[PDB]
């Protein structure tokens, strides 16, 4: 009985967030990649192997692949912002 | 053989990449034809004195080519680029 009341405020935060949802497409559509290693800035430089210093000493490398990956939450198409969007509307980890 | 610590190979010459270098990448491969043709004169200058050491190829790229051929010796941080010797014949004091 109350679902049903609730269900006009439901349509009009639903239908507001694809709207957030289509602008942060149209902002951030594929800009959220980055490489392992923080010296390389495209898919093309981001290959092979690189040296990894632990914990900032650069008396301890480690040997590590390179990997030109994306975000976890990204906003690549419409479906990707929507639930990132939720992400964020949740107050979860919004400030990463 | 003697008069060299390690397993050699006079058929060809080795190539060193650093780690942090990717090899088959567009600089390298280009790099890594025309330093091919060095192999013919590795061999014939061994011909001449073969009482011979290492004639190695410090290119600018980072790639290393030297001859004879022998297979490189932890984690590997050696770059041609900062050795003594080459640094010493890139400029001057
Ligand atoms: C960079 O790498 C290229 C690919 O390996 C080399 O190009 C090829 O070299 C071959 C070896 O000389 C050529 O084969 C013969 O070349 C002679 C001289 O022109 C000719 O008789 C024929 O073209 C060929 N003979 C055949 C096919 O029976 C290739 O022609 C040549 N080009 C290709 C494969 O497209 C480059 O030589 C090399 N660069 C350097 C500086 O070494």
């Amino acid at each position: 009985v109350a679902i049903r009341t609730i269900g006009n405020i439901m349509i009009v935060t639903t239908l507001l967030q694809f709207m957030f949802a289509c602008i942060g497409v149209q902002l951030f559509k594929g800009k959220f990649y980055r490489c392992t290693d923080e010296a390389k800035s495209n898919p093309e430089e981001c290959r092979g192997l690189f040296i990894l210093y632990k914990d900032g000493d650069v008396d301890s490398p480690v040997v590590r692949e390179r990997i030109w990956q994306n975000s976890d939450f990204n906003f690549d198409n419409v479906l990707s912002a929507m639930m990132a969007l939720f992400t964020v509307s949740t107050f979860e980890g919004w400030p990463a | 053989d003697a008069n060299f610590g390690r397993q050699i190979s006079y058929q060809h010459a080795a190539v060193h990449i650093p780690t942090d270098i990717y090899e088959g990448s567009t600089i390298v491969l280009n790099e890594l034809n025309w330093t091919s043709a060095l192999d013919e004169v590795f061999k014939k200058n061994r011909e001449e004195d073969p009482s011979l050491l290492w004639q190695v190829f410090g290119s600018a790229t980072g790639l290393a080519r030297y001859y004879p051929a022998s297979p490189w010796v932890k984690i590997d941080l050696y770059d041609v680029r900062r050795r003594p010797w080459y640094i010493q014949g890139a400029a001057s004091p």
